[PDB]
Formats: C-alpha cells, structure tokens, sequence
C-alpha cells in the first residue's frame, strides 16, 4: 500500500533560481497517454 | 491522516528501502497526482486511507477523496516555477518561461527542466501560487533532455 509524506506550502519564492528555456515542439499523444515528437 | 494543503511525496516499500515513485498536491481535501505514479492504487496517510475518486490514463491524471480541484491555467506569456520535490532532496522552486507542445487538439505549455521521474507530480505554479498543472508527462528531445507538459485537469 503506497504511502505519502508532506513536503511544503504551495508558494512562489521571491529570489528563486531562474533557468529553463521555451521550445516550440510538434507533439502527438497515444491512447495510452504517451507524448511523441512529430517532425 | 494528514489533509493539510501542500505538496507531498508518494513513497513505496515494495522495493529496496523506501522509494519515492512520485509527488502530489493536497488541496481542498483532495489529493492530485499523475496516473503513472500510483496506477490508480489506494494510498496511506497516517493510518488513514486515500481511495481513488477520478482518473484518466490519457490525461495521465488521478484525484483521491474528491473530484479534481485545480483549475488555474498558464497565461501563455508569464514565467512559472517547478516547485520540484526530488527523491531524497528538499522541495526546491525552479523558475522558467514555458515553451509549447503543439498538437492536433491544441497547444499546451511545456517545461524543459530534467529531473528524476520521482519528481513526477510536482506542481507548476503561477505568480499567485496557484497550481496551473503537474510535471512529469512529456517527451525526450534530440538533445536527450526531457520536456514535460504542464498537465492540468478540468474542475466540474
Ligand atoms: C509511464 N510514464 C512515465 C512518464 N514520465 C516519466 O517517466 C518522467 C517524468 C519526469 C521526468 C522524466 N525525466 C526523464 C525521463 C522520464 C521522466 C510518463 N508516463
């Protein structure tokens, strides 16, 4: 029986690390909920 | 058990030691995770049990104790944060501006922040600390890095 443990308040941080890009990917989705790229 | 709002770790002992299989969001007495993290199974909190209420393998979403409660949406412009919860590590905000999943049915926000699959279910937030979706369903790109949809459910 899988169990959960608490981890924090749901908060935006002022002065948090700003990384990560913004790509435009062409995507599909299968009936089993798996995304795939469409070139 | 614990019904306080916030982010939780989803753990199992059905392997070596205690293993974090994913993450979730407790809000308005409903636990929200990704389907691939629990496969629809019941959860323990304290000696209390959480039973699945709603799920969809195609959305890859599942709610416990009540219907899906999170209705906020990426505005299409503003930066967001992956309030990530990696396995063995403290909760950590990682800020970014979302890119785009383009599909026949419509366009979806995405994030290119790679992390252990055990972070699956970590909540993505807007500037007001509203959950606009969950991290951990997307695609491996040419690079070899992972890009995740901002997966959000529908509130009835
Ligand atoms: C069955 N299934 C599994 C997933 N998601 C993943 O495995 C996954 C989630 C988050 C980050 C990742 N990074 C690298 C590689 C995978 C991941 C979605 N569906």
């Amino acid at each position: 029986d899988m169990y959960i443990e608490r981890a924090g308040d749901i908060t935006w941080e002022k002065d948090a690390e700003v990384t990560g890009n913004s790509p435009r990917l062409d995507v599909a989705l299968d009936e089993s909920g798996d995304f795939s790229l469409v070139e | 058990g614990e019904t306080t709002d916030g982010v939780y770790r989803v753990m199992t002992r059905r392997l070596l030691g205690s293993t974090q299989v994913g993450v979730g969001v407790m809000q308005e007495g409903v636990f929200h995770t990704m389907w691939h993290v629990t496969k629809g199974a019941a959860l323990r909190s304290g000696e209390g049990r959480l039973d699945p209420y709603w799920g969809d393998v195609k959305q890859d979403l599942v709610s416990y104790c009540g219907p899906w409660k999170l209705d906020a949406a990426w505005d299409g412009l503003s930066e967001v944060q992956l309030l990530a919860v990696p396995p063995g590590e403290r909760a950590k905000n990682i800020q970014t501006l979302p890119g785009i999943f383009k599909t026949k049915d419509g366009d979806i926000g995405a994030v290119a922040l790679d992390y252990p699959a055990g972070t699956s279910g970590s909540p993505i937030l807007d500037k007001c600390g509203r959950v606009i979706g969950l991290y951990g369903n997307g695609v491996v790109i040419k690079n070899g890095s992972y890009v995740s949809a901002i997966t959000q459910g529908k509130r009835e």
